[PDB]
């Protein structure tokens, strides 16, 4: 994580990098992208988690996530974590059921 | 059932199900901490202490059904609601043990 950073930060072309942390349900994922993130040292650090959007209809959850993500695009140096994506989709198996708009929202995001 | 109280709160919450298949399918069985079970009855003297608490064998009624039941049923199990409601209907009509063995008989 601090290999990647360095990186965002130095390099002149590079100007999006993107990660995915998967492991087995439990292991402790969030805390350690935290901590990454913390331990950074940019001026600018936000989190998106499903805390967040609780209650909200569709539409007010997009018009968040595009707000948001709209706010990132000032500053030379931004930080995003996206949190547990598979639950921001509504997913479940038996369906299998999940939203499609907020999907390919953050799919063109 | 994930989300932590504001502050210096404190919560417990309790959840009953009678479907733990269907929560298994749908993969929600990961937000909970722990998982009690509660059995059904399945002997008779668990269902003599039951009639001595509602007040219904009057002793000789007791020795009567079950010994009826003894050689009647080889395999009992059923719930304490359903039980209940069965000694209850048995009171009216011929207190007698035959209503209760029939009642318990098709109820298993
Ligand atoms: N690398 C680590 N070393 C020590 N403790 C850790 C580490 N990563 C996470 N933890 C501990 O894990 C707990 C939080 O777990 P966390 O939410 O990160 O798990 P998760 O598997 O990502 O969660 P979820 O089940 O919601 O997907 C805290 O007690 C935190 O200290």
């Amino acid at each position: 994580g601090a290999r990647y950073v360095r990186q965002v930060r130095e390099s002149d072309k590079s100007r999006l990098v993107s990660l995915l942390i998967h492991g087995p349900a439990g292991s402790g994922k969030t805390a350690l992208a935290a901590e990454i993130a913390l331990k950074s040292g940019f001026p600018f650090i936000r989190l998106i988690s499903p805390n967040e959007l609780s209650g909200m209809s569709e539409s007010a959850k997009i018009a968040y996530i595009d707000n948001t993500f709209r706010d990132a695009y000032k500053s030379p140096l931004n930080i995003l974590v996206i949190d547990s994506l598979e639950t921001l989709v509504d997913w479940v198996p038996i369906g299998p059921r999940f939203s499609n708009n907020i999907l390919q929202m953050l799919k063109v995001a | 059932l994930k989300r932590k109280p504001p502050q210096d709160r404190r919560l417990l919450i309790m959840t009953t199900t009678s479907a733990y298949s269907v929560l298994q399918q749908m993969d929600i069985l990961s937000c909970f901490d722990n998982e009690i079970a509660v059995p059904n009855m399945t002997n008779l003297d668990e269902l003599n202490n039951v009639m001595i608490e509602s007040n219904f064998l009057d002793d000789a009624g007791r020795v009567k059904v079950i010994n009826e039941l003894s050689r009647s049923c080889p395999n009992f199990n059923v719930g304490i609601k359903k039980t209940l409601t069965n000694i209850e209907t048995a009171r009216h009509d011929e207190d007698p043990v035959n209503e209760l063995v029939e009642l318990m008989t098709q109820s298993a």
